[PDB]
């Protein structure tokens, strides 16, 4: 048969809680929000540059 | 013995399928990341 | 403190999932995350300023 | 004899709560900026 290892109970449950925690948290993370917020500053950071460009040369004074 | 120690390996094997599926977050999350950055 | 078996092959494999969100979570989870949310909004009142700014020059 | 592998698990404990320890602060930090 496949063979069999030992561990105290108590170490697996705390190792189960752990997992758990991941588990519930770690999607309330990772979602589709962190890509679009990188792809919503570059779009604003280009449209920055093209406002500062107008504004440059612009002769105003 | 006449005592034996109850089997958690189904608990494991359930943990296992838990992180398989969490890595697998992390992995298409720093792809997407990676491919636009 | 007793003790529970487990095969052998499967808690293996529980090292190995649990070792590969130690090497590639910290590469998402950093402070570049919350920076990209912060020069997002600093970002955009700069585009809204500087937008206003043009509009009272032509 | 059945080897002992709990100092393996306490070792996945200790990496795993650190774990939930950035993931927590990392959520915490987003939340608050929202």
């Amino acid at each position: 048969m496949e063979e069999f290892v030992k561990v105290r109970k108590k170490d697996l449950e705390r190792l189960t809680t752990e997992v758990m925690q991941i588990r519930d948290f770690l999607p309330r993370i990772l979602n589709g929000e962190l890509l679009e917020s990188f792809q919503k500053l570059k779009m604003v950071e280009k449209n920055l540059e093209r406002k500062e460009q107008e504004l440059e040369q612009l002769i105003m004074d | 013995g006449s005592m034996r120690m109850q089997d958690a390996t189904d608990t494991v094997r359930g943990l296992v399928v838990e992180l398989s599926g969490l890595n697998r977050l992390i992995m298409s999350t720093h792809r997407d990341l990676e491919a636009f950055k």
